[PDB]
């Protein structure tokens, strides 16, 4: 099965494989089980390279995994920074909104990505987007105490 | 006989932490304080904290123990699935079996164990005290299999049991996490944390 083989190969980071799996008509858009494509994967996992050449062969920038996560979330929740960037100049919605509220600045802002949540606010990130709790991506850095994240964001406001 | 998953302060008070978020250049791994739930990415070093507040004896050890959460599960062994268990990923020659679900990172004196009548897997390292002016020992883990891997825990929960013994094998002090081996440790904490 070249998707599942194209899932695997974009999140362990083997970037001829990709290429190769694309090549032989795997599905740039599989999705496993609980709805991870392989640009998902790759952008959780890190690989800058496997991100673009997904996006280059026609990877969906906006798809939501069962979670409502797009590959933005994922890579603003790992501090993904090179990533984050490709995929918001690729047509990424910054604010994206997951099935529980959470928007990539709710996820950098809360595990504490500093370089992340600027860059998502340059690009219009929403500083009042409340998740399914009402917390703000200022609330969330104040509750796992990420300081200098909460002034940014409080400058922001 | 299950391995017991109750916490027990013993008479060192016996704890297990986690420093507030990894040292890595991304999310390798996250801890929730609320779930008692670690999130890592496969094969990624995992620093756990070992406190306690007198020295426990000569020849005292930490054992982790993997252990399916569910009493439906729990008396199945956890171990790596096939697919990893014969990867060459991460196999190189090397100490752990490469059934072994927990590793030992930077420890050249961590055991693993495969108990020859229950089947059970963990992993020791002699306890060490804290190196001078620090609150803990710390101890370097790696989880060498997805939680979503079909041939292998295929998507059941699994705990961490981490338990301080005599030389001997007496029970001095035991912790419980649970763990989750995900694609994406930050989002599957707040998704995790948002569900309850
Ligand atoms: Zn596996």
């Amino acid at each position: 099965d070249l998707g599942k083989k194209l899932l695997e190969a974009a999140q362990i980071g083997q970037l001829d494989e990709v290429r190769i799996l694309m090549a032989n008509g795997a599905d740039v858009n599989a999705s496993d089980t609980d709805g991870l494509t392989p640009l998902h994967l790759a952008a959780a996992s890190g690989h800058l390279e496997i991100v673009e050449v997904l996006l280059k062969t026609g990877a969906d920038v906006n798809a939501t995994d069962k979670w409502g996560d797009t590959p933005l979330h994922l890579a603003a929740s790992q501090g993904h920074l090179e990533i984050v960037e490709v995929l918001l100049k690729a047509g990424a919605d910054v604010n994206a909104t997951d099935f529980t509220g959470n928007t990539p600045l709710h996820l950098a802002a809360y595990i504490g990505h500093l370089e992340i949540v600027e860059v998502l606010l340059k690009h219009g990130a929403d500083v009042n987007a409340q998740d399914k709790f009402g917390k703000t991506p200022f609330d969330l850095a104040i509750d796992n105490g990420n300081e200098d994240i909460a002034e940014v964001l409080q400058k922001a406001a | 006989a299950i391995p017991s998953n109750t916490d027990y302060p013993g008479p060192h008070s016996f704890d297990v932490s986690f420093q507030q978020s990894s040292t890595a250049k991304s999310a390798t791994w996250t801890y929730s304080t609320e779930l008692k739930k670690l999130y890592c990415q496969i094969a990624k070093t995992c620093p756990i904290q070992i406190k306690v507040m007198t020295p426990p004896p000569q020849g005292a050890v930490i054992r982790a123990m993997p252990v399916y959460k569910k009493a439906e599960h729990v008396t199945e062994v956890v171990k790596r699935c096939p697919n990893h268990e014969l990867s060459r990923e991460f196999n190189e020659g090397q100490i752990a079996p490469p059934s072994h679900l927990i590793r030992v990172e930077g420890n050249s004196h961590a055991q693993y164990v495969e108990d020859p009548i229950t089947g059970r897997q963990s992993v020791l390292v002699p306890y060490e005290p804290p190196q001078v002016g620090t609150e803990f020992t710390t101890v370097l883990y790696n989880f060498m299999c997805n939680s979503s891997c079909v041939g292998g825990m295929n998507r059941r929960p699994i705990l961490i049991i981490v338990t301080l013994e005599t030389r001997d094998g007496q029970v001095l002090g035991r912790r419980c996490f649970e763990a989750r081996i995900c694609a994406c440790p930050g989002r599957d904490r707040k998704a995790d944390e948002d569900s309850i």
